[PDB]
């Protein structure tokens, strides 16, 4: 249900009766992918001053996304009406929070993040895959800025970027949980008061195949990632690509099913236990996307011969899935999308990014109705567009020794 | 008459040929003159106009070779 | 050695046949034979070339094979176990003048005239040598050279004494397309048939080797550029180094 | 192969004598410069054959900040070997920072093998 | 809702169209058995059936889109399930036919069990937080609810025993049937008519629970590489539920990650109310570098105290979400968050990491 | 040995060096090569001539002496100096 | 695994050609052993197919040399290849003993390596004299001739071994069978050396143009350095069709065109041309025993380089004064193979005679000297 | 993560399928070429055995 | 495969180019061409 | 080893009479060529006047010429195969062609780089026969 209040803003909700907790935010947009490398983290910083301010009971938290942010306020259901009103006032003073915060302390707390990703195995490779994939653009930068970048933001850089992206027709109202809907966009609407200004151009972004290798050779493993250019929210791909990458699915070595998944890959890799674990994915920005897995080999000596098999499997798309392997990945798909649209904190969050980021969410309903439409030649269609012979991004942490160079892993997008 | 005595008869009348065309000339006379003496037959060195020959043909050979089968 | 010795260098004429991409003159090589046959079948041999070489060469098969039956040849003998002999077919290798080398030595005041079927790979200064040892006769030998008796004077041959003397005088040979016969010409003929007779691959095998240089040229090129299509990205990468 | 020892050995022999050090350091320092592996990036103890159990050994008693300098060190230079590229002058390594880093662990493998070898034929 | 068996059977509507079916085996957790049994049958419950081996009962339910799993929480072995809700009268029949004749073949204890449950034994307990957690458990409730939550090699156990404790327990009295977004009618007649109708009321030789016994005032340390973490431990009855979840949300709690609470202020700090069906413990945990730690720990015990009741009853609302979050399919929650005053006088403690750094008991 | 299998190659622990490139496919394949095989070229044999040209230069001028002194033995006046030898 | 590594076969065929992992940074120059080894199979495949034509006779040797050229199909292509496809070989050879000299491939880690190189060296010129002497053209012969007279200085077994050499009392049908026959064969036990020396390569690795370790950046072989020796291959087939097809016998000696015939020496004896440096030297030293030591000598003493290199950094590309020291060494090798083919005369009998005095002073002398020096020059600069 | 050296100079100008088709068709020249020049030698050989 | 027949097309292209240049730079020179003259 | 075959023909024949009081006719003896020669009256007795000592080879001519006038040399010219010139050398007898070696009418290693005396060809003769 969407409501566009004065100002122009948008009010959009998914009010269910069901829903165990209430959740409200306002989304502004121009996430890392609006900054530069000068002010990169601006955004990042922003929100978390923003969010850092008192609750009143409610659960005040900061989204900082790659392409969007903005402050979400979960509460339970009968509260939900107060944290619209609270999250209106935080950001119809932003700009007076800003002025009159002290940034050391939020600095060090968004180095301390951006120190996290720069530890956590995954989230380094998967943030280098990124910044190497779009590299020159403005997409490549982290989510929440570099440790270098962060400590150089002052107050007025960040008040230039709320000046320029929280404006009415860049930001968006975002709810979901039980309640009336009519009673929160009254109370937001109330309580809403934001600048004027246009929606800011969105920074243009190119995929450029390339790999990026952070050798570390005192891990434990080596934590790989490997991925093409995907499909964007936009593309009608969109959910095509998502069941390409649930053909292959996860595993892990270790868990039970281990013996027992579905995928080839999964009975290919244990074998010799080449792998200790992956996931593929497709992560898909506003316009462009990365569709491709992520690994984590234990054994050093198998680095290789992990990224031929899968890189082998991909090539399996666009030849030889069967529709046994199509109608699994649109059930797990299926089941995967609902399970990200449980609870009201992701819901909010969704409906945020959508309507952000294409204007129109598709309901769950009709995302099913245009997975189900998926035929196996479709995903075969896709799978010779935009993963046959296609260029790859690769990244690796530690022990990447055995990771051959990217000629190897390119060529094996392609024999057979 | 065959081209190749008249390239040679061309060649030797020319300027670089000149010279060593001189020098075995007047070999040859001095030549002649040791042969003249009658103990010619007990000399131990009998001179020989083999090097001038030499190098007179050689200087004419540079000539005569690049043009002599353009007139065959 | 002393330039006697060694024998004055042939210079290099342009023959028809030097550049990569040219052929004998057949034209020539049938003149030549004809200069062979007329003067050189006297002493020399050229036994390594037979009559069906001819063929498709200097000669039409059908004149190959009526100079072959010109010729008699030892036959296996009769039943009888007398001699026989037949005339000459195409498979049938050229008659040398001598029946030994004994003969050719008793014939030539102990020289020996050498087989001509490899003379112009069995010689410095190759097919020039041969003209310029046929050309290369003085009309006076440089004065002060002694000859032993039986040699006349050629510089280019080693040691400047050779027993053959000269052979090829203008207008010898009368040619069969009407042209002129002067020395010169009879020694390029010579020279260019022999040429042939010890390189008979000559114009197949540059033939051959124009293909294959085209080929190998082509893929040699294909070969630089994909190996530098596929090092541009190892030569294009760029390293970091950040301690703390 | 020359032991670090008796490098080192004649080395000093050379440097105490005033005469010999005049003579040959100027030309020890031209001869380094003339080597030309500076301007690959490497300093003169990055040349030194590793392949010999003394030199691993002291490799692998090396500090952590100068083995990742000497593995980056090596692997700009294997990169503009393979590039057929130099480092411009003031990317160069300086005569100041070839600083022989390396030499003391060297000596210090040799001196402990030197030891073992005079010890079991006490 | 029940059957003959007395299996309770509990569904409602769901917000997104998700049949998260689950099972609750009520006292069949890690505090009914010897240490370590329940991590391991959970282990053994989706694997061979009497019906359906697991590379075909796996593969069918990846074909359908469900997932499955089998976690053991100290109270009860939760299997849960999630498809679509197409899928219930598959699902359904297989969960009872894990609960009854599930095959426990020796291949599998040594080859996809007992290697699995040590593996998540040992990336668990890397964790210093969850290895701090798991020996304040141990300390404050000495059997039941201490039990180690994990199989441990400490403590062998064979699959004789393992499949002993899923006989002699997973009785009808015993396991109770927690759906979100099926129809309970429907859900009735399918547990009805699945393997769930043939399980015995009760258990006849086991089951037999033990008090709580709740100690207070100990203490321990566990040396451990990497990562350090001091916490601090209090038992809390059932009927004091409220009082620490207004406490733990007034201080920060994990279930609400938020800044600018007074634990979020120091690094790596946090607090959660584990609860269980006879007693809770109330844990506030710092974690990190032991130096850090060390003087983390303390501020957050001056913190937890020195609370101010106006700020007390602030946090109430934010109780009642965090209760909210918490309150999944698989653990029903039903706590009144009230503002009362939570002592903290009575507090375990225990440290791991650098023990030469972390402060002890005495130093609070 | 001194040159394991990729796993292991023998180096030293690494760390601390990022390594990036570009896929072909995406780079300007033959960059510089006009360019470059001329100046980089004459860099290097300008760098490299002297080691090449000393020695070449030593060794020629040897040669040519033995050459010039041995045509000048067989001559009609080398004749006294080659007896002597 | 991949079938390119579970299988035995293809496992070794990997290991050596598909994952090899070579240094990043190695030249051009670490492509002549692949040509080398392209040469191998030439001289063999060609060379296979000119025993189906070559009769081994001394009466029939040199007709049956002229029916392969003459008479066979391809025959004058399969003999011109077999005859320059050799001198390229050696071409080659010297190249791969060059580079291996210059940088220090011969140093510690991969000693035994350079040892079978030697030996292969070695092995390698017997055949091609042997298979030389099967065409039995004049040079041919007489090269025999000379080649077992020098044998023949032996203290007390060289007056026996010759007849076991020559089959007889002078070079005849025995000998150019047995030649025939032993040259058919050494070529096999050859791939056999050649075989250990790539197990002897691929136990260390390959050197680097930097001399220092490889290690730390090294590349798979397949698309690297698979390609390289593409460009290398079709290069080395170029040269050598612009040989084979056009003047095929500028590299041979046109005397060998002439039967062989005892009674009459040619002027002038001279082994093909990859052989005179060797040559030369036999000549430089008078005595006969004297002479043939101190060729193999001149062979072996590659053996002793590998210590006589006291220097603490491999190869010369980081060197002054050894790059001088090694160019003036090649420019004197050069020297050596030119007077291997000029007449014995006042000039150069000395000449050689110093050739030969600066090529063994190279090893024995040069290298250690010029060694030790650099070494203490840089450190003395260093510091 | 960091910013890329800038390869724009580097960068080809032409089709992203493209530029692998032309290198399609000049490695598969390469192997045809190379197939006939095969195939000439070995009928040279051959022709040997007739 | 598909190299065994591609084969053929390169190599007689090459082979008709060839055998058509060459009778073309050579033709006064050939057999062929000059028979006419001695017949 | 010599098979049998080439052992027969070790003892080879030859015609003495028909040569000249002054030329040379050289035969292919033990399988092998063979310098044969019948010596001149002033060449003989400058033999006998020349020192053996005054020669670095250890020979004199006694010993080499079995039957006096006529005797017997091996073919190559030096220790190392040197194919034989004529009338050239050190003395004007033969020259070592192969290195251009000076052989003398003794057959010695003379000059050159030559080592050692041409063998006397071991040899016995029948009035004008030879064998060899
Ligand atoms: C009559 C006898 C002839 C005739 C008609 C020709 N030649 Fe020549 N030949 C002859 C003799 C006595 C010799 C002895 C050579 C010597 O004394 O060394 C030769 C030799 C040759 C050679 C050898 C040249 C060399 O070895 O350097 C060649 C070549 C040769 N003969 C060729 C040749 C040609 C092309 C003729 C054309 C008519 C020719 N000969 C005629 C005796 C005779
Ligand atoms: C590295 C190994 C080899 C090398 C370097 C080599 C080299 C040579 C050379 C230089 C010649 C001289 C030919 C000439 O001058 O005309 C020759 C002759 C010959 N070789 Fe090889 N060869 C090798 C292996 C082989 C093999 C394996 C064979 C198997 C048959 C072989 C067969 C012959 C034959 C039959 C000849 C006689 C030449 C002829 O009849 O024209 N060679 N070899
Ligand atoms: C048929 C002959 C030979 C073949 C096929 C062969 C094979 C090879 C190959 C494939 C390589 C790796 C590529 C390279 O480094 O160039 C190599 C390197 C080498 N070659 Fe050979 N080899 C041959 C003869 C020789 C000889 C005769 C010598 C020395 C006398 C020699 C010395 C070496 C050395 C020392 C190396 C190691 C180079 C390094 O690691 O830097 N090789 N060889
Ligand atoms: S000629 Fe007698 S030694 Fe060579």
């Amino acid at each position: 249900k969407y409501t566009t209040l004065s100002n122009g803003v948008t009010v959009a909700t998914e009010t269910n009766p069901a829903a165990k907790t209430s959740s409200v935010g306002l989304f502004f947009g121009a996430g890392s992918r609006s900054e530069h490398s000068h002010s990169n983290g601006i955004s990042a910083l922003t929100t978390n001053v923003l969010a850092s301010q008192s609750a009143k009971g409610s659960l005040l938290t900061a989204k900082n996304d790659r392409e969007f942010n903005g402050i979400i306020a979960q509460t339970t259901n009968d509260n939900i009406t107060e944290a619209g009103k609270l999250i209106a006032s935080i950001a119809s003073n932003a700009v007076d929070i800003v002025e009159k915060t002290d940034l050391t302390k939020h600095k060090q707390y968004l180095s301390a993040q951006a120190s996290a990703v720069e530890a956590d195995p995954k989230s380094k490779v998967l943030s280098h895959l990124y910044s190497s994939a779009f590299q020159g653009y403005s997409l490549a930068l982290p989510t929440l800025g570099t440790t270098e970048s962060v400590e150089n933001l002052e107050n007025q850089d960040s008040l230039r970027h709320l000046a320029k992206h929280l404006v009415n027709n860049n930001t968006v109202i975002a709810a979901s949980g039980n309640f009336d809907h009519d009673k929160l966009a009254d109370a937001i609407e109330a309580n809403l008061k934001i600048a004027e200004g246009v929606k800011p151009e969105i920074k243009p972004a190119s995929f450029l195949g390339s790999e990026v290798r952070m050798r570390d050779d005192t891990l434990p493993k080596a934590y790989i990632s490997i991925a093409v250019h995907g499909e964007g929210l936009n593309s009608p791909n969109y959910y095509l690509a998502k069941v390409a990458a649930a053909i292959y699915g996860d595993f892990y070595l270790h868990s039970t099913i281990a013996k027992f998944t579905s995928p080839k890959l999964a009975s290919i890799v244990q074998e010799y236990n080449i792998v200790e674990s992956y996931n593929h994915y497709s992560k898909s920005f506003s316009d462009t996307g990365i569709w491709g897995y992520y690994a984590e080999i234990a054994d050093k000596f198998t680095v290789d011969d992990f990224t031929h098999f899968s890189l082998k499997e991909w090539n399996r798309l666009s030849i030889s899935i069967s529709e046994a392997e199509v109608a699994r990945a649109k059930a797990q798909v299926k089941t995967a999308l609902a399970k990200e649209l449980a609870n009201s904190f992701a819901v909010t969050s969704d409906i945020a990014e959508k309507v952000l980021l294409v204007g129109h969410r598709q309901s769950l309903r009709e995302a099913f109705e245009k997975i189900d439409a998926i035929k196996v030649n479709d995903v075969k269609e896709w799978g010779k567009s935009k993963v046959w012979d296609r260029d790859i991004v690769i990244s690796g942490t530690g022990l990447i020794e055995d990771l051959l160079d990217y000629n190897r892993n390119r060529n094996e997008m392609a024999m057979m | 008459a065959d081209p190749l005595d008249t390239l040679r008869e061309e060649c030797t009348k020319t300027a670089a040929c000149k010279p060593f065309d001189h020098h075995f000339h007047e070999c040859i006379e001095r030549v002649t003159k040791e042969q003249e003496e009658p103990d010619y037959e007990h000399k131990h060195y009998k001179e020989d106009c083999i090097e001038e020959f030499f190098h007179l043909q050689h200087c004419v050979n540079d000539c005569v070779a690049p043009r002599l089968f353009n007139r065959l | 050695m002393t330039a006697a010795e060694h024998g004055l260098h042939p210079p290099a004429y342009n023959w028809p046949h030097n550049g990569m991409f040219e052929t004998f003159d057949h034209a020539s090589i049938r003149r030549g034979f004809q200069v062979y046959r007329e003067v050189c079948a006297a002493c020399h041999s050229l036994d390594r070339i037979a009559w069906r070489n001819l063929v498709g060469v200097s000669h039409t098969t059908s004149e190959a094979k009526a100079m072959a039956e010109e010729l008699e040849y030892d036959d296996e003998p009769d039943d009888e176990g007398k001699p026989r002999k037949r005339p000459g077919k195409l498979a049938d290798y050229i008659p040398g003048p001598y029946e030994n080398e004994q003969a050719a030595r008793a014939a030539n005041q102990g020289a020996y005239p050498p087989d001509l079927s490899l003379i112009v790979k069995a010689r410095h200064g190759g097919s020039d040598y041969i003209f310029s040892l046929l050309t290369g006769y003085p009309d006076e030998p440089p004065a002060g050279v002694v000859l032993p008796e039986g040699s006349n004077y050629n510089p280019y041959f080693p040691g400047g004494a050779i027993a053959m003397g000269r052979v090829l005088f203008d207008d010898l040979v009368e040619y069969e397309d009407g042209t002129p016969a002067t020395t010169s010409q009879m020694a390029k003929d010579v020279s260019t048939f022999l040429n042939w007779a010890s390189e008979p691959e000559h114009d197949d095998r540059k033939k051959w080797g124009l293909k294959a240089l085209v080929v190998l040229s082509s893929l040699y090129l294909l070969s630089i550029w994909v190996k530098r299509f596929k090092w541009t990205p190892i030569k294009n990468r760029k390293f970091r180094f950040d301690p703390p | 192969v020359q032991s670090m020892t008796s490098v080192v050995k004649a080395a000093n022999f050379i440097l105490a004598r005033p005469t010999l050090s005049k003579i040959i350091t100027p030309l020890a320092q031209k001869f380094t410069a003339y080597a030309g592996y500076r301007e690959m990036g490497l300093k003169f103890n990055d040349l030194l054959l590793e392949e010999t159990p003394i030199m691993q050994t002291a490799i692998k008693r090396l500090p952590s900040e100068l083995n990742y300098s000497r593995n980056f060190r090596i692997l700009t230079a294997h990169q503009l070997a393979l590039s057929h590229q130099l480092l411009p002058a003031e990317k160069a390594v300086k005569p100041e920072e070839d600083d022989n880093y390396l030499i003391p662990y060297i000596l210090e493998a040799e001196k402990e093998a030197f030891e073992k070898a005079e010890l079991d034929n006490i | 809702s029940s059957i003959p068996n007395s299996v309770k059977i509990a569904a409602k509507e769901s917000a997104t169209d998700l049949t998260k079916l689950s099972v609750i085996i009520n006292n069949a957790g890690s505090k009914t058995g010897k240490s370590g049994v329940s991590h391991l049958l959970s282990k053994f419950t989706f694997l061979n059936n009497g019906a359906k081996s697991a590379l075909r009962f796996t593969r069918e339910s990846e074909l359908l889109g469900g997932t499955f799993e089998s976690k053991v929480t100290r109270d009860a072995l939760i299997l849960n399930t999630t498809f679509l809700k197409q899928d219930l009268p598959y699902y359904v029949e297989a969960l009872g036919n894990v609960v009854s004749n599930t095959q426990f073949a020796p291949h599998e204890f040594n080859e996809i069990v007992l290697p699995t449950a040590n593996a998540e034994t040992k990336l668990a307990n890397a964790n210093p937080a969850f290895k701090g957690v798991e020996k304040l458990h141990e300390i404050t409730f000495r059997r039941g609810l201490g039990n180690p939550l994990f199989y441990n090699e400490s403590t062998p156990i064979k699959l004789e025993e393992v499949a002993q404790f899923s006989k002699e327990q997973f009785s009808g009295e015993n396991i109770s049937i927690v759906a979100e977004g099926a129809n309970e009618e429907d859900l009735t007649k399918f547990v009805s008519e699945s393997a769930f109708c043939y399980l015995p009321s009760s258990s006849s030789n086991g089951a037999k629970a033990l008090p709580t016994n709740t100690f207070t005032g100990q203490e321990a340390r566990v040396p451990s590489s990497g990562a350090s973490s001091a916490l601090i431990g209090i038992p809390v009855k059932p009927a004091d539920f409220g009082k620490y979840e207004v406490l733990s949300a007034a201080i920060g709690t994990s279930t609400l990650p938020s800044t600018s609470t007074p634990l979020a202020q120091i690094p790596g700090a946090t607090s959660h109310l584990y609860k269980y069906q006879d007693a809770g413990l109330f844990v506030i945990s710092v974690s990190g570098e032991a130096s850090q730690v060390a003087q983390g720990i303390k501020q957050a015990k001056s913190v937890a105290e020195s609370v101010s009741s106006s700020a007390l009853s602030e946090a109430v609302k934010a109780a009642e979400l965090s209760v909210a979050l918490q309150s999944t399919v698989d653990s029903p929650l039903n706590v009144k968050v009230v503002a009362e005053e939570a002592p903290i006088s009575k507090f375990n403690y225990v440290a791991v990491g650098d023990l030469d750094v972390l402060p002890y008991a005495d130093e609070l | 040995t001194y040159m394991g299998w990729w796993g292991s190659l023998g180096s030293p622990k690494q760390k601390y060096i990022t390594q990036y490139t570009i896929s072909p496919y995406a780079a300007k394949p033959l960059k510089g090569a006009a360019y470059n095989a001329v100046f980089n070229t004459f860099r290097r044999t300008k760098n490299q001539f002297l080691y090449v040209a000393i020695p070449f230069v030593v060794v020629w001028s040897i040669w040519t002496r033995a050459r010039d002194y041995n045509e000048y033995l067989y001559t009609k006046e080398g004749r006294e100096e080659l007896e002597r030898v | 695994m991949p079938t390119r590594k579970s299988n035995t076969y293809l496992s070794l065929v990997n290991s050596y050609l598909i994952d090899s992992p070579q240094p990043s940074s190695i030249n051009y120059w670490w492509n002549l052993g692949s040509l080398l080894g392209l040469c191998l199979v030439i001289q063999i495949a060609s060379g296979v197919f000119l025993a189906m034509h070559y009769s081994s006779n001394i009466e029939l040797a040199f007709d049956s040399v002229e029916h392969i050229m003459r008479d066979v199909n391809a025959g004058w292509l399969i003999r011109y290849i077999h005859a320059n496809g050799a001198s390229f070989f050696f071409i080659c050879m010297y190249l791969h003993i060059g580079k291996a000299l210059y940088y220090g491939s011969y140093k510690q880690p991969r000693v035994m390596l350079w040892v079978i190189g030697v030996v292969i060296f070695i092995l390698t010129m017997a055949i091609a004299f042997m298979g030389y002497c099967l065409v039995y053209g004049q040079m041919s012969h007489w090269g025999a001739t000379v080649i077992t007279n020098l044998l023949s200085a032996i203290p007390f077994i060289g007056n026996d071994i010759v007849p076991f050499i020559w089959g007889g009392f002078s070079v005849s049908n025995p000998t150019i069978q047995r030649f025939f026959a032993l040259h058919f064969l050494l070529p096999f036990i050859l791939a056999a050396l050649v075989c250990m020396h790539l197990m002897a390569l691929h136990v260390h690795g390959s050197s680097n143009p930097v001399g220092i370790t490889g290690n730390i950046d090294r590349l798979p072989m397949h698309p690297y350095f698979i390609f390289k020796d593409l460009i290398t291959v079709f290069v080395f087939l170029l040269i050598f069709s612009l040989f084979v097809f056009y003047s095929p016998n500028t590299l041979g000696h046109p005397d060998n065109y002439i039967p062989g015939n005892p009674m009459v020496t040619p002027p002038s004896i001279v082994p093909e041309w990859y052989l005179l440096p060797f040559y030369a030297i036999l000549r430089s030293i008078p005595d006969k025993l004297g002479g043939v030591i101190a060729m193999f000598g001149a062979i072996l003493i590659l053996l002793s380089l590998p210590y006589t290199d006291r220097s603490i950094i491999r190869g010369n590309s980081f060197k002054v004064l050894s790059k001088l020291a090694f160019y003036l060494f090649v420019f004197n090798f050069i020297l050596l193979g030119n007077l291997g083919q000029l007449h014995v005369e006042v000039p150069y009998i000395q000449l050689g005679q110093f050739a030969t005095a600066y090529y063994f002073a190279h090893y024995i002398i040069v290298v250690p000297v010029i060694s030790t020096l650099e070494n203490i020059l840089y450190y003395i600069g260093t510091q | 993560n960091y910013q890329q050296p800038d390869y724009s100079s580097y960068l080809n100008n032409k089709s992203g399928q493209g530029s692998r088709n032309f290198t399609y068709f000049m490695v598969g020249s390469m192997g045809l070429l190379s197939a006939a020049g095969a195939k000439s030698t070995v009928e040279a050989f051959l022709s040997s055995f007739a | 495969a598909t190299i065994f027949g591609g084969a053929f097309a390169f190599q007689g292209f090459f082979d008709v180019a060839v055998n058509k240049w060459w009778e073309e730079h050579n033709k006064a020179k050939l057999w062929k061409n000059v028979k006419g003259k001695f017949l």
